[PDB]
């Protein structure tokens, strides 16, 4: 939810999440994100929702949509038979997500 | 022609040893690269290919072994009867003497095969060993 | 248009199944076997359906799904993978 | 059937339910409950085993009788027969003779064995020291096969 420097006004603008309700967002090179990003869909992921009460605004958009995601371990290949986990810079809620 | 391309000066074979020989073998030859700060993680119950091999110590083997053989058995009679048949065999020989390395005094046992018959062992085995080498 | 369902039969014998693979999981030590990873087999069976068009769960299918993810549990671990492929094998 | 109707949970009420209508006493009743609270982490199909178990150690608590009367022992697998709503009596055979063998060498049955003073030991030193003079398990021995050949034969006859 922003506001409009032109116009002065209070809007709020479907994400990803938002604008795929009811269907697949497709997102890859997850390890190439920051954290952040990392945070809000885990969030996202756990409430299939966006909620939001900010500045002038309330209300709960709803995010049904699945997610696909094509990643890349951690600097090359995989090792080894090493743990999946190990293997990523994936954090474990997200991956049981 | 067919003689002129080859020196045919020799006079990987299918060693006699079995199962259980085939497993002492293939688990003495993993700390030619495994030193034992890694195995009890990379076999835990929850490049040096090249190099000279280091040396092993007994129950490293024993313990290696008990891991990767296919609880099913803990027998050791057969296991140290073919242990005995190797080193009569010159494939795992030991640095000290000839007469008190079946003592537990200091010693060290090493293997001393190629890593061809190795891939053989472990293709015949059907077991698989590229996984416990990484780098 | 299809939004198949299941019955009662197979569920308890799933999480029979279930338990099963949570002590070969507590076998393998660390593992995030939760509600999540159960939860998953129903939510890819009735996936099945629909590739059916059956309204309910079949055999098959349920079976399908248990393999699926399984293994794709099995890919993600260790070494023990090996011993895993029949530690967990009592599904197949 | 219910022993056909396998993967079930005999949790500690279920189970102390299963060794009360017998009317197991406190040490064999708590030896229940620890050795299904161990089965289940290693169970295969629970029924069996379970069954199994429970008849073995009821075919010794008791002794007294069983072998002193031998219509008791077709009383037992005839309760059970009918509280685990069994097929016939040869697959309870199967059960007992089978979990028995799988419960034999426990330190529980030794226990069992030794403290109640009923009737081990003459077969641990022959076991264990290994004579040739110890029974090779391929024949029942003189005891159960009394057991068995008197009930048979009175239920018979």
């Amino acid at each position: 939810v922003r506001k409009d420097p032109i116009t002065k006004e209070w809007t709020l603008e479907g994400g990803a999440l938002v604008l795929a309700d009811k269907g697949v967002c497709l997102i890859d090179e997850f390890d190439k994100m920051n954290d952040q990003d990392r945070t809000s869909i885990h969030e996202a992921m756990e409430q299939q929702s966006i909620s939001i009460s900010k500045a002038g605004i309330v209300t709960t958009l709803q995010a049904r949509c699945s997610i696909i995601a094509a990643a890349n371990p951690n600097g090359g290949r995989y090792n080894s038979t090493l743990p999946l986990a190990q293997n990523v810079s994936l954090t474990e809620p997200i991956l049981s997500r | 022609i067919k003689l002129f391309l080859s020196t045919d000066d020799n006079l990987s074979q299918t060693y006699d040893l079995s199962i259980i020989s085939k497993y002492l073998l293939i688990a003495s030859y993993i700390c030619s690269y495994l030193e034992p700060r890694y195995d009890a993680s990379i076999f835990s119950r929850k490049n040096p290919r090249y190099l000279q091999p280091s040396l092993f110590a007994i129950e490293r083997l024993l313990a290696i072994f008990q891991a990767i053989f296919p609880s099913l058995m803990k027998a050791n009679i057969e296991v140290f009867q073919n242990l005995s048949e190797l080193h009569t065999l010159k494939l795992i020989a030991t640095t000290m003497n000839k007469n008190i390395d079946y003592l537990s005094p200091k010693v060290r046992w090493k293997v001393n095969v190629p890593w061809e018959i190795i891939k053989e062992i472990s293709e015949s085995v059907h077991f698989n060993i590229s996984d416990y080498f990484s780098d | 248009k299809i939004y198949p369902k299941l019955h009662q039969m197979d569920m308890d014998k799933v999480s029979r199944v279930y338990a099963d693979l949570r002590r070969e999981s507590i076998s393998t030590g660390s593992f995030p076997i939760t509600v999540r990873h159960l939860e998953s087999i129903l939510r890819i069976a009735e996936s099945f359906a629909k590739m059916r068009l059956s309204e309910f769960v079949s055999s098959y299918d349920l079976d399908r799904a248990i393999k699926v993810v399984v293994d794709s549990f099995v890919d993600a671990q260790k070494v023990s993978v090996r011993r895993q492929l029949r530690r967990s094998f009592a599904i197949y | 059937s219910l022993l056909v109707k396998k993967y079930c949970k005999m949790t500690t009420e279920e189970i102390i339910r299963l060794c009360n209508d017998f009317e197991l006493p406190r040490e064999v009743a708590y030896k229940i409950v620890d050795e299904y609270n161990i089965n289940a982490s290693r169970l295969v199909c629970p029924w069996q085993l379970v069954c199994g178990l429970v008849l073995n150690c009821t075919f010794i608590v008791f002794n007294e009788r069983r072998r002193k009367d031998p219509r008791i022992d077709h009383f037992i697998v005839s309760k059970m027969c009918s509280l685990m709503l069994t097929s016939k009596v040869d697959d309870v055979i199967e059960c007992v003779k089978l979990v028995k063998e799988l419960i034999i060498g426990e330190k529980w049955f030794r226990d069992l064995q030794i403290r109640y003073d009923d009737f081990r030991y003459d077969e641990i030193i022959f076991r264990k020291l290994g004579s040739m003079l110890q029974t090779t398990n391929i024949l029942v021995t003189d005891d159960q096969y009394n057991i068995w050949k008197k009930r048979i034969e009175m239920d018979l006859a």
